[PDB]
């Protein structure tokens, strides 16, 4: 992404496709490696009645 | 009859249940009691057991279960075992004091009744298992059995004919469950007042491993008045299978609480309106009823207007008739604290014998104290309502059962007020 302008021009005649658009290298797009804590929630059977196990 | 109260005084069988005359041999005698009893007891076993079946009397102890039926368990040759007759005194229940009424005021019904009992079943003896509170009444009770063993109508010859019965009188050390009848039965016995299986019943091993049969003080009371004046008369009074007299102790939010007794299928206004003095505030101010005492559920005022006080009236109100302890409760009553007030005593008078019970009325008495503060979310209703009918059933006795059922009535009917209750709790803290 630091690449200059006639490097950039250099290398998206040199392949063919625009290489600026879609960098293999990860810069600043991807996610943040500290999150806000989760809150998962609970699945069918996390009822208080109605949830005999013999009926599933 | 169509239309069934309007008990006639000449018709009444505790003709002493308000004290108002002696209490002693003296008054028994000039009331009636000890009449014609040695003529009774030589007609013999086969025609008293008759006469309760045709008089149709069911158990005032609570279950109702056929007391001629009940009593017939026991006509059985002896198998070198003496047979036994044991009165249930303890009047555990809450709401109930009609045992202790006629404990204390008509001591010669229970001796007589006693004997016609132990005579009609085969017996040598008769055990009052009374409540351990009731000091004074077993006094009184060990009084009047003085007097019958004075004038010879208990002990070598029941009255000269030819028959042998002692009445003995136990006392009880505060326990609920001892009221039931094979815990009862165990206490008398000597262990804890745990009850035992069924089978055996107590009319093939029972108290001391002997034939015997467990019956209410009323039941056995109103016996040899059923003998005197004959089944058809009894069963003439009260409906179809639901006959006779019946004991009502009327408490509660009440303008005269009161022990009265009144014809069977009488109507529940008609009942507290006529001998109660009505509800405090009124008809309209009455809010919920408990019928039957702590271990039938309550039922509302909407089913409380033309309801009646049979066994299977009340079965039809998903109700029962079991000590006829009529607890009334108006607009100011805070219902779910008394429905946890009830679990609370359950709570503290189960046996712990079995899991079930034990365990599940604990959870109850935590989970109704939690609902009263509000402190739950609407589900644990339905939670509360599984936990019951895991519990009712699937216990050693019917405590269990008399625990799941107020629990099971106030669900079934004040479900929105608990929701109410609930969700202003959770608008207050969020
Ligand atoms: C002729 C071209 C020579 C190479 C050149 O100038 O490349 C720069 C630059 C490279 O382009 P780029 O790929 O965009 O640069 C990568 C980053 O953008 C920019 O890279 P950067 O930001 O990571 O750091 C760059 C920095 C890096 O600095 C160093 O490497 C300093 C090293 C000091 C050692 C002591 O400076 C340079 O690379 C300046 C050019 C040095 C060329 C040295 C040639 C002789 C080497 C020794 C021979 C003996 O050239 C051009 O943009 C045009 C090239 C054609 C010019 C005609
Ligand atoms: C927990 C529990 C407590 C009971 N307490 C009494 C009691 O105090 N007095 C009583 O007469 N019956 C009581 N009973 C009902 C007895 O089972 C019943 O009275 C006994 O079997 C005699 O039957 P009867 O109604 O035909 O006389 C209780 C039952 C249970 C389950
Ligand atoms: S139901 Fe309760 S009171 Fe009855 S045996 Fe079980 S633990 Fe004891």
């Amino acid at each position: 992404a630091s690449a200059t302008r006639v490097i950039q021009k250099l290398r998206n005649w040199a392949s063919g496709q625009d290489l600026q658009a879609k960098l293999q290298l990860r810069y600043q797009e991807i996610a943040k490696r500290t999150q806000p804590p989760p809150k998962l929630p609970v699945g069918p059977s996390h009822k208080l009645s109605n949830n005999y196990y013999c009926t599933r | 009859k169509t239309s069934f109260g309007s008990l006639k005084d000449e018709d009444r069988i505790f003709t002493n249940l308000y004290g108002r005359h002696d209490w002693r041999l003296k008054g028994a005698l000039r009331r009636g009691d000890w009449y014609k009893t040695k003529e009774i007891l030589l007609k013999g076993p086969d025609w008293i057991l008759g006469e309760m079946k045709t008089s149709g009397l069911r158990g005032r102890g609570g279950a109702g279960f056929p007391t001629g039926l009940k009593w017939s368990f026991m006509n059985k040759p002896s198998d070198g075992r003496p047979k036994y007759l044991v009165v249930n005194a303890d009047e555990g229940e809450p709401g109930t004091c009609k045992d202790r009424e006629i404990m204390r005021h008509d001591p010669h019904k229970l001796v007589e009744g006693c004997l016609v009992g132990g005579r009609a079943m085969g017996a040598r003896a008769a055990y009052i298992y009374i409540r351990g509170e009731f000091y004074n009444e077993a006094s009184n009770l060990q009084v009047a059995i003085r007097e019958a063993y004075e004038a010879g109508l208990i002990g070598k010859n029941a009255c000269g004919s030819d028959y042998d019965f002692d009445v003995f009188v136990v006392r009880g050390a505060g326990a609920y469950i001892c009221g039931e009848e094979t815990a009862l039965i165990e206490s008398i016995e000597g262990k804890q007042g745990k009850p035992r299986l069924k089978p055996p019943f107590p009319a093939d091993v029972g108290v001391f491993g002997c034939p015997t049969t467990v019956a209410n003080v009323e039941t056995v009371a109103v016996s040899p008045t059923i003998c005197r004046r004959g089944g058809t008369w009894f069963a003439g009074f009260g409906r179809e299978r639901n006959s006779g007299t019946k004991l009502f102790n009327i408490s509660g939010h009440v303008n005269h609480p009161c022990t009265v007794e009144e014809e069977m299928s009488v109507p529940l206004k008609e009942l507290i309106e006529k001998h109660a003095g009505g509800v405090t505030g009124g008809w309209d101010n009455l809010l919920a009823v408990i019928p039957g005492g702590s271990s039938t559920p309550l039922i509302p005022k909407s089913v409380c207007e033309t309801v009646l006080m049979d066994f299977d009236a009340l079965v039809q109100a998903q109700t029962g008739l079991g000590t006829a302890a009529v607890i009334v409760m108006d607009r100011s009553t805070d219902i779910v604290k008394a429905i946890a007030r009830l679990i609370e005593f359950y709570k503290h008078e189960s046996c712990g014998q079995c899991t079930p019970c034990r365990e599940g009325v604990d959870w109850m008495n935590k989970v109704m104290a939690r609902f009263v503060k509000g402190d739950a979310r609407p589900a644990e209703i339905d939670s509360l309502w599984e936990i019951s009918k895991q519990i009712e059933g699937h216990t050693i006795c019917a405590l269990g059962d008399g625990a799941a059922w107020p629990v099971q009535g106030l669900i079934r009917h004040f479900r929105p007020e608990l929701e109410d209750r609930m969700q202003r709790f959770a608008q207050q803290h969020r």
